């Protein structure tokens, strides 16, 4: 998962 | 632990579903394409980081896409025309894309861990998005024999999230695009969505007797959706  | 519920932005739709979208609980949504399945999902995810009082839950979001619909640009106008930072809302949603519906049961697995990390915090993961729940397992598993063992595959991802759900008290909302039926679901909450004249969207509960009768009607606006 990867913010933004 | 008591359940929160996220509003959808829409009074009506809040009514129907009696607050708002529940944690401790998976809510699918389900119509055809174009219904505004994945637009009742980006709205969500902005809600969700509203304080209780306006309606959210002060909450992060994970979100787990197959169709590559996901639009930042999308999230940051919900929030901007919502009072938010569009940016800070942005940076509080973690995104995944599932290459196929095996990589896309690992992905619950490794969403754990985030749901561990900010537990405690300020801004808990409160909402968890599959966008769409079935897509890949409908190209995958396909033909004679394929709805038992799709059916099972799916039933197994479902609890994976139901665990999910209940034991860090998120609300699971997931997408599911019909055509045509008869075949089993495992949703806590199932949403019939459909688009109808002058383009307003309808809701309806499916299989909920207990639950109010009655179609909540909305539109897509820069705010998300409204009444």
């Amino acid at each position: 998962f990867h913010t933004g | 632990a008591t359940i929160g519920r996220i509003s959808t932005g829409s009074k009506s739709l809040d009514k129907l579903l009696g607050g708002g979208i529940e944690t401790q609980a998976i809510t699918e949504v389900f119509g055809e394409f174009g219904s505004g399945k994945t637009q009742l999902a980006h709205t969500l995810a902005v809600m969700v980081q509203l304080p209780p009082e306006e309606g959210g839950l002060n909450g992060s979001v994970m979100w787990i896409d197959t169709e590559n619909t996901f639009r930042p640009e999308r999230i940051r106008e919900i929030a901007q025309n919502r009072g938010l930072d569009p940016d800070e809302v942005l940076k509080h949603i973690a995104y995944a894309r599932a290459f196929n519906s095996n990589h896309q049961m690992l992905l619950v697995q490794q969403a754990e861990d985030m749901i561990k990390e900010l537990l405690n915090t300020d801004r808990p993961v409160k909402l968890l998005i599959v966008d769409s729940l079935t897509s890949h397992f409908r190209s995958e598993y396909i033909g004679r024999g394929a709805l038992a063992e799709r059916q099972q595959k799916l039933a197994k991802h479902l609890a994976d999230l139901h665990r999910l759900a209940n034991l860090y008290d998120i609300a699971v909302f997931v997408t599911n695009q019909v055509q045509a039926h008869i075949l089993a679901h495992s949703a806590t909450l199932r949403v019939y969505l459909r688009k109808g004249k002058g383009g307003k969207r309808i809701a309806r509960l499916i299989d909920a007797p207990h639950l109010p009768e009655g179609e909540a009607v909305f539109s897509i606006t820069e705010k998300g959706i409204e009444d």
